[PDB]
C-alpha cells in the first residue's frame, strides 16, 4: 500500500 | 508544545475560511488569493504504508527520507545520505550519522533503507513540477508527527505545522501551513497554486477547493482531538 505509482 | 499550538491555529484559520462560505459569492475571485511566495518549504512526495509490521516510510520533496515506526518513533535520513536524526515518542531528538550510528538503531536503519530503496524505484514524486520555498542553509528537517488514512484521503502531519491531505480518488492534494496561513492545492491535472487563507475568505474560491477545505477542517479537528 503506497502513494501514487 | 508549539505543535499542539500550530494545530489550533490551522483549525481556527480553516474554521474562519469555511464560515465565510467562500464558494457562495456574487463574483468569486479566487485568483486574487494567489500568493506564490507562500509555497511550502517541505511536503511529502512519496509514502509507503507498511504499518501492518513496521510503520510508514516517506520521502520529502527535497529527497530526504523518513520513517514513522509503529512505536511512535521517527528516523530521518538527510538528502546527503549520511546525516541522521532519531526522534523518540516524546519528541526527544538525537543527531547521528549512518557512519557513526548507534548499534541500537540497527533494525530501524535497515528498515529505513528498505523504504528508501523502494521509493526511489517505485512511486511518482508529488509536486515534482513545484520548486519549494527556501528556509535557511543548514536547517534541520521536520519529521512526520502523525498520520492516518480515511476512505477519502491520507492525512500527514509534519512537526513544522504542515498538514498534507492526499485524496485517493482523483489524486488532488492539499498542503496546509498555519505559519504562512496558506494552502497549496494540487489539481487532478497536477497543476498547482498557493493561496492565502485570509484572501480566500476575502475573495472566495471554486467549489472543488471549498469542498476540500471543508474536509480539511474535519481532518485537522481529528488530529487535534487525538
Amino acid at each position: 500500500k503506497t502513494s501514487t505509482i | 508544545e508549539a505543535i499542539e499550538c500550530h494545530l489550533s491555529d490551522l483549525l481556527q484559520q480553516l474554521t474562519s475560511v469555511n464560515a465565510s462560505k467562500p464558494s457562495e459569492r456574487g463574483l468569486v475571485r479566487q485568483e486574487e488569493a494567489e500568493d506564490p511566495a507562500c509555497i511550502p518549504i517541505f511536503w511529502v512526495s512519496k509514502w509507503v504504508d507498511y504499518s501492518d509490521k513496521y510503520g510508514l516510510g516517506y520521502q520529502l520533496c527535497d529527497n530526504s527520507v523518513g520513517v514513522l515506526f509503529n512505536d511512535s518513533t521517527r528516523l530521518i535520513l538527510y538528502n546527503d545520505g549520511d546525516s541522521l536524526q532519531y526522534i523518540e515518542r516524546d519528541g526527544t531528538e538525537s543527531y547521528l550519522t549512518v557512519s557513526s550510528h548507534p548499534n541500537s538503531l540497527m533494525k530501524k536503519i535497515t528498515l529505513l533503507n528498505y523504504f528508501r530503496n523502494y521509493m526511489s524505484e517505485h512511486l511518482l514524486k508529488a509536486g515534482a513540477n513545484i520548486t519549494p520555498r527556501e528556509g535557511d542553509e543548514l536547517a534541520r528537517l521536520p519529521y512526520l508527527r502523525t498520520w492516518f488514512r480515511t476512505r477519502s484521503a491520507i492525512i500527514l502531519h509534519l512537526s513544522n505545522g504542515t498538514v498534507q491531505i492526499n485524496f485517493f480518488q482523483d489524486h488532488t492534494k492539499l498542503i496546509l501551513c498555519p505559519l504562512m496561513a496558506a494552502v497549496t492545492y494540487i489539481n487532478e491535472k497536477r497543476d498547482f497554486q498557493t493561496y492565502r487563507l485570509s484572501l480566500l475568505e476575502e475573495y472566495g474560491c471554486c467549489k472543488e477547493l471549498a469542498s476540500r477545505l471543508r474536509y480539511a477542517r474535519t481532518m485537522v479537528d481529528k488530529l487535534l482531538s487525538s
